[PDB]
């Protein structure tokens, strides 16, 4: 407890609270609201909206320059090795492509 | 369900703007993907735009017919609107399920005409029933008064907001519900579709012309305004001479103040709705008003009549520096054509004398602004933190974390 | 960044320009798909293509302002065909249009010589 | 873009000359806002302007737009048709698929408006497994490259408003922290795990 | 099947002609004062004025000639609500989406009631 | 600025107050937060040296 | 600010002659103007005013002062575009092309306001425009504006 | 007829009547002729040096739109170049682009200014050769100099359509007006309190009726008469551009019907 | 920085039709209206020599 009221100072570099344990846990500006309730996280994105009247309602027109970076892993079926190969064959600068291939 | 166009943003459909709160003023929003095909299962089942067009905080719809398409309807929902066979056929290949079968034609006269109904009527299910019934409305018509529909099909009045927005009784909320979403999903694409289409080559729009209230009868508007004066002053000497009175809530003071922000607000809806009771029916602005799509009798009033008198903290324009409102006026000037309220309208408009009281009662609302922004966000946390715990157990009864049990039923 | 490719709205990438296909529902009507051509030879096979008798129904409708084509949908019954009604509409056009071709090449120089001249 | 105004307005499409109301004059509108921006931001300066832009036609007069003046609507009107156009700022127009009419009558006219900053191709963001911190081994924050976004507490309560306990899993303990660790089962702690 | 509904003169006393451009509700009374009749109607192409006189005719086909020919105006849509006040009498009111219908004369006739569609015919 | 700031923050001054009317400072703040808490000068303002 | 409280200012000039006029019984005469700023006539009592307004205009911002028909709009919009207007865009300074400076903004055709306010001659705005004049039409037309 | 009937003519627009046409037809000739009429303009520019205040970008854009001669264009071989695209060459070839040259320099120490005129094709009496608008001028504005500020540009042409980019399009607008009075009122002209006492007659007016009556208003009646007015750029003669119009319009009729004639 | 040329709605070029534009308004005694004599009857585009900056004499002034 940097400041445990007590007048200690705890000055490191420049008298300044010396990064304590305690302070870390209860920020804020840390973990408990920022690193265990709210977390960024990966696999999205964002960007301005507009209006479109043509797509269905339960429709979202997705640009091409983030399909060509998102995923989505999928495994292999049985029902896919063919169809799912030709995307790898065609590179992950062709919209119907893929990056990575996990084994 | 993505795809996937060209150009750097996120296109959505107009009609789930409601449910965003959020305009096209450059706003972001964000996209998560789901990876395992378990999430993907229930993102699917459970949340998606057609199984969340109705929330059961109110058991009311909350996504509608709304802005350009909604103008539209009526403008085309009136029977003053026949299609001429050329299309008809042209706006058939949008539906988007066409029954192929082309329309029996309502009109076999001279030229052959479909009415702007008919052709509406084909986006709606078969087999919904509505008895609208609005206010007057007689064994007659009697004026496209009302709404009604049968067998999938309209017969009777015009179709606006009271009908394709998120009503009780709506049109939205009766097929939802009667066949659950979809064609329920396909009901905002076809209207939405067909509509837009009628209006893409009927026109639509809006100028200065449709602000200007009529010559003649805006001489009667400027005559009520100022026939009030009258009535502000027998009261501003009147009350001068211990004759008021008072009573209740008090005080005497602003019993007072309370008898002109009367007199004057009241004063104010007679020039305006005589402003717009005296503007064609088909008067842009008045028909965009009618259908619902956006804004209302008091925008209209304030464009065209007056505009005052501004407010602040429940008390018109407040005193100080001194004993006055502004350094071009006397000492106690409890008169309006000084403290806060003008005459005249966005078209004149405004004076100087005016145009900073109006500025200031605006930055009220513009700090009430800055507030619902976040507090409203503070106390919503509120609740969930004591709420999260419960949830409805598998016995039929709503339960504690600890299963301290909080209701028998479901919700009583 | 995301912008289409221009001269992709006037190439067909392998696509077959025009393609003719029946309906079902409709019986004895085909929808004709023309691309990266529209919004021009559209209209008039239809403010025209509805002159003929022998038509009951005039499609056309571009599906969507960014891919660059459109359909058009013709009904007919009974007899033919309707691959000829289009092709007999089509036909009547472009000799339609040389009436004109022929007028203006006709009565430019006309007009062009009370302007002065000379020769 | 916005005016002078305050109509935020963003761009929607971007249709080429023919398809536009050329009409009648016929010039083509450079863009084209939405009625439905006008009567409840109730905002008649925005009109007002575009009938003195315009009436700096044929006259070239720069038309001063000073805060108070005895400068009218009605007086403007007057200066309209004085050159052939209709006292209010309208006009026909024609459509740019079929050549009809347009039924209503549009309030075309001139304005300037603001090209503002902050452009798209500055705001789009997209995260897929992207460098972490050191000490948090989460996402890294916007800018950098590029990840990662933000699955605010208000968010997350709104998973379990619908009821997905596996989206909600899948987009905090595997989307961002995928970690796995080994414990001893009677003082349960870190082991010795290889 | 001749199905015919209606064979009797009408004549016009009141038009409106109320702030629509096209269409107006017009009004007929005939026989002993106990008829009347209303209905919207095209006043672009098909215009009424006064003293307009001359019959109409419903039925429900369809195969006959001259009828087809003769008049020049023809409309079609279903009832839809046929209920009865005043000493006995049937009212039934047509609507031919959006333009409606409206009439008051006891059984005869009566091999209405049907809402099968209806198909209005007007000759001059 | 107008320090401040941290005694608040619920109205005042942000309020646009008559005393304003002149050495305006209009309407010209920023979007919420600092609301009328930066004021701009005025085309006649006059700052006493 | 503290020297107002002591002082009386006018409006406009023809406020103050009208109350000269008054002074002796003379006409008012408003059965003669037509659409305008509807002002509070005649006079409450004040019998002679101490100062007045130099023009209502410069009471305005440095940013507001570009704004067309101020004194027109809902307040509230005029709030506006002068936060906004900061984020324009267009040429900052004649010699931008020497000044090295990080992330810079110019326009490549910027223009005359067309209709603009007798307080930029001053505001030096003509002369490097944030604006550019735009043949615009408020159409309801396809859906995607 | 018939089917054409001019007024007025200059060197830069042609006024004009089409008669016995459908409505159709005559939007589908306006848009012909706004968009997809092959014509010459540059399209790709080489910097070698450029010290000038005009950045290599701004340039590429400014000496694009510049309008250039076509006259004949689909005429080849000569007097007349296929697009570059599906050119029997290989890259780019003077078979099927135009090259062009711009060697300013500065000799002066007041100001210079160099206009369309400086430019230099090559000889090919293709053309080539830009326009020059201005009345005994030398052409459209390119950019000014002061000191030594001297620009060295290769500048070769292509092939295109308004539809690729709107620097094609040799033609200015078009100003159509079927119907002047309100025959088959296919408008509902707003009000504000007298109807025909607002909207101002049209110039193009004077040659129609059906006021008087109360016939009452026709319907059968299409809208035939339209009065169009082409204003060409300067590129291309005044037509020129409605005469190639059809021509591949006619053409654009016809891969239509082959493409169903042969199956 | 100099005409736009070509205007912004139209086609007609305006990259000629400025060295003499400029010479009327400021040397010929004849109005914003003399440019009427320059074939402008459209808006349109005419508000492109009209409402521009000359942003080039007093950018030029740099020399390096
Ligand atoms: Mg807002
Ligand atoms: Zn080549
Ligand atoms: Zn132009």
């Amino acid at each position: 407890d940097n400041e445990i009221a007590g007048q200690p100072q705890a000055l490191q570099k420049s008298g300044r609270p010396l990064k304590s344990i305690r302070a870390r846990l209860k920020g804020k500006e840390g973990r408990l609201r920022g690193n265990l309730m709210g977390k960024r996280v990966d696999f999205s994105a964002r960007t301005v909206i507009t209006g479109d009247p043509n797509l269905s309602l339960d429709e979202l027109g997705v640009p091409r320059s983030i399909a060509k970076t998102l995923t989505y892993p999928e495994t292999v079926t049985p029902y896919n090795i063919y169809q799912l190969q030709e995307l790898v064959r065609n590179g992950p600068d062709e919209h119907p492509g893929a990056k990575y291939i996990i084994r | 369900r993505i795809r996937v166009m060209p150009y750097s943003t996120f296109r959505l459909n107009l009609s789930v703007t409601s449910p965003y709160n959020a305009d096209f003023d450059g706003d972001e929003m964000n996209m998560h993907v789901p990876q395992s095909e378990e999430t993907r299962a229930e993102i699917q089942e459970i949340t998606m735009v057609p199984k969340q067009i109705v929330s059961p905080q109110s058991n009311k719809p909350v996504m509608g017919i709304v802005q350009d398409t909604l103008a539209g309807v009526r403008k085309f929902s009136l029977r003053d609107n026949f299609l001429t066979r050329n299309a008809v056929m042209n706006i058939m290949l949008w539906v988007p399920d066409w029954d192929g079968i082309l329309p029996p034609p309502v009109i076999l006269k001279p030229k052959v005409l479909w009415t702007g109904k008919q052709i509406l009527s084909l986006i709606i299910p078969k087999g919904i029933n509505l008895i609208r019934d609005d206010d007057k409305q007689s064994l007659s018509n009697p004026t496209d008064s009302g709404m009604l529909i049968e067998n999938g099909e309209i017969i009777y009045g015009v179709v606006d907001k009271k009908t394709v927005g998120a009503s009780q009784g709506g049109l939205v909320h009766t097929i939802w519900k009667e066949k659950g979403p979809e064609i329920c999903k396909g009901f905002f694409n076809g209207i939405q579709r067909v509509v837009n289409y009628w209006l893409l080559h009927n026109g639509f729009s809006i100028g200065i012309g449709d602000t200007i209230a009529d010559a003649d009868t805006m001489k009667e508007v400027t005559r009520t305004v100022k026939e009030a004066r009258r009535q502000v002053a027998e009261c501003i000497q009147d009350a001068q001479h211990n004759r008021l009175k008072p009573e209740p809530g008090m005080t005497l003071r602003e019993s007072f103040e309370a008898k002109v922000s009367r007199i004057l607000n009241q004063a104010r809806d007679n020039a305006g709705r005589s402003a717009e009771h005296s503007l064609k029916d088909s008067n842009n602005v008045k028909q965009m008003v009618a259908a619902g799509s956006k804004g209302s009798f008091i925008n209209i009033s304030q464009m065209s009549a007056c505009v005052g008198q501004q407010i602040v903290e429940g008390k018109r324009i407040p005193f100080g520096f001194k004993y006055r409102t502004l350094p071009h006026f006397p000492k106690d000037d409890d008169s309006p054509e000084s403290r806060g309220f003008i005459e005249n309208s966005y078209l004149r408009g405004l004076t100087p004398q005016e145009f900073f009281f109006h500025a200031m009662a605006g930055r009220e609302g513009l700090i009430d602004t800055a507030v619902k922004t976040a507090e409203t966000g503070y106390i919503q946390r509120r609740l969930v933190k004591a709420m999260e715990d419960v949830m409805v157990r598998y016995d039929g009864t709503v339960r504690n974390a600890m299963g301290d049990i909080i209701q028998f039923a479901y919700g009583e | 960044m995301n912008q289409p490719e221009r001269y992709e709205l006037i190439e067909l990438m392998g696509l077959p320009k025009v393609t003719y296909e029946l309906d079902s529902k409709s019986p004895n009507a085909a929808v004709v798909t023309l691309e990266k051509e529209d919004h021009t030879l559209a209209n008039m096979l239809a403010n025209q293509l509805l002159s003929d008798e022998r038509v009951l129904f005039a499609g056309y409708k571009v599906p969507h302002p960014l891919n660059h084509n459109f359909i058009l949908r013709v009904q007919t019954v009974e007899d033919c065909s309707p691959k000829q009604v289009i092709v007999d509409a089509a036909k009547s056009l472009i000799t339609h249009l040389e009436e004109i071709k022929v007028n203006f090449m006709r009565e430019w120089e006309l007009k062009m010589i009370s302007v002065e001249g000379v020769e | 873009f916005a005016s002078r105004h305050g109509q935020k307005g963003t761009i929607g499409m971007t249709y080429r000359h023919e398809d536009m109301p050329f009409s009648a004059q016929g010039i083509v509108p450079d863009i084209i806002i939405n009625p439905h921006a006008i009567p409840s931001r109730m905002t008649v300066a925005h009109l007002v302007e575009c009938q003195l832009s315009k009436v700096s036609a044929l006259s070239g007069f720069e038309g001063d737009a000073t805060p108070f003046t005895d400068v009218t609507v009605e007086a403007v009107s007057k200066l309209l048709r004085s050159h052939g156009f209709q006292s209010r700022g309208f006009e026909v127009m024609y459509h740019g698929h079929t050549g009809r009419k347009l039924v209503a009558q549009v309030f075309l006219g001139p304005t300037y408006y603001q090209r503002l900053k902050h452009l798209v191709d500055d705001k789009i963001h997209a995260r897929a497994r992207g460098p972490v911190q050191i000490l948090t081994r989460q996402p890294v924050e916007g800018r950098s490259r590029d990840g990662g976004l933000r699955f605010g507490e208000m968010e997350r309560d709104c998973q379990i408003s619908h009821g997905c306990s596996s989206v909600l899993r899948e987009r905090l303990f595997d989307c961002s922290d995928a970690y796995r660790v080994i414990v001893c089962d009677i003082c349960g702690l870190i082991a010795i795990a290889s | 099947s001749e199905s015919v509904l209606l064979d009797e003169i009408f004549t016009v006393t009141s038009v409106d002609k109320q702030k629509y451009q096209r269409v107006s509700r017009i009004t007929a009374v005939s026989g002993q004062n106990d008829m009347n009749l209303t209905l919207d109607i095209n006043s672009q192409i098909y215009p009424l004025e006064k003293d307009a006189t001359f019959s109409l005719q419903i039925t429900s086909n369809l195969n006959s000639p001259d009828l087809k020919e003769a008049a020049d105006y023809i409309m079609y849509g279903k009832v839809y609500r046929v209920e009865e006040a005043k000493d006995e009498k049937v009212s039934v009111y047509v609507s031919f989406g959006g333009l409606l219908m409206a009439i008051e004369g006891s059984h005869r006739k009566l091999y209405r009631l049907s809402l099968d569609h209806v198909y209005l015919l007007l000759r001059r | 600025n107008t320090p401040i700031g941290r005694d608040g923050k619920l109205a005042k001054p942000r309020q646009l107050h008559n005393t304003h009317w002149g050495m305006v400072c209009p309407a010209e703040t920023p979007e919420g937060q600092a609301c009328g808490l930066v004021k701009n000068l005025s085309l006649m303002s006059y700052v006493s040296v | 600010a503290e020297e107002e409280e002591t002082v009386m200012i006018a409006m406009s000039p023809e406020d103050l002659e009208a109350s000269r006029q008054m002074q002796a019984g003379y006409e008012v005469k408003e059965e003669l103007d037509p659409a305008q700023r509807v002002k509070p006539a005649p006079n409450p009592h004040v019998h002679a005013w101490t100062h007045c307004e130099i023009h209502p205009a410069m009471i305005l911002g440095i940013l507001a002062s570009i704004i067309p028909f101020p004194d027109h709009n809902q307040s509230p919009r005029n709030t506006y575009q002068s936060a906004m207007g900061k984020q324009a865009m267009g040429v900052y300074l004649t010699n931008y092309q020497v000044r090295m400076d990080t992330m810079a903004n110019i326009l490549y055709y910027p223009q005359k306001p067309l209709a603009t306010t007798r307080s930029m001659e001053y505001l030096k705005f003509r002369e490097l425009p944030a604006g550019q004049n735009a043949i615009v039409a408020i159409l309801c037309y396809s859906g995607y504006n | 007829e018939t089917h054409i009937t001019i007024r007025n003519i200059s060197k830069n627009s042609v006024d004009f009547v089409l008669t016995n046409t459908s409505l159709a037809v005559a939007n589908s000739l306006r848009r012909v002729v706004l968009a997809e009429i092959p014509t010459v303009a540059i399209d790709l520019v080489e910097i070698n040096v450029n010290t000038s205040v005009m950045p290599d970008e701004f340039l590429a854009h400014r000496l694009g739109m510049i309008p250039l001669d076509s006259s004949n264009i689909d005429e080849p071989p000569p007097v007349g170049l296929e697009y570059t695209r599906n050119c029997d060459c290989d890259q780019y070839c003077p078979k099927c682009s135009v090259e062009l040259f711009l060697n300013a320099k500065c000799t002066g120490e007041g100001t210079m200014e160099i206009y369309a005129r400086d430019l230099v094709v090559s000889s090919n009496s293709s053309l080539g050769h830009p326009i020059l608008a201005d009345p005994k001028s030398r052409g459209p504005l390119i950019c000014k100099l002061r000191k030594e500020q001297e620009i060295s540009l290769r500048c070769i042409a292509k092939k295109g359509i308004a539809k690729e980019h709107a620097k094609w399009s040799p033609t200015s607008a078009v100003a159509f007006e079927y119907d002047p009075w309100n025959k088959l009122q296919h408008t509902d002209y707003w009000f504000e309190n007298d109807a025909d006492a607002e909207w101002p007659k049209s110039k193009n007016a004077d040659w129609e009726e059906p006021p008087r009556e109360g016939e009452p208003f026709n319907f059968q009646e299409e809208p035939r008469r339209f009065y169009m007015d082409v204003e060409s750029v300067g590129s291309i003669p005044p037509n020129e551009i409605m005469v190639q119009g059809l021509r591949i319009l006619q053409e654009k009729l016809a891969v239509l019907v082959r493409d169903l004639d042969e199956e | 920085m100099i005409i736009p040329i070509r205007c912004f709605s139209c086609g007609k070029v305006i990259g000629d039709k400025w060295d003499t534009y400029l010479t009327l308004l400021q040397e010929d005694n004849t109005e914003g209206e003399a440019l009427d004599k320059l074939g402008l009857q459209r808006y349109c585009c005419r508000r492109m020599i009209l409402t521009h900056v000359d942003l080039i004499e007093k950018l030029l002034c740099y020399n390096p």
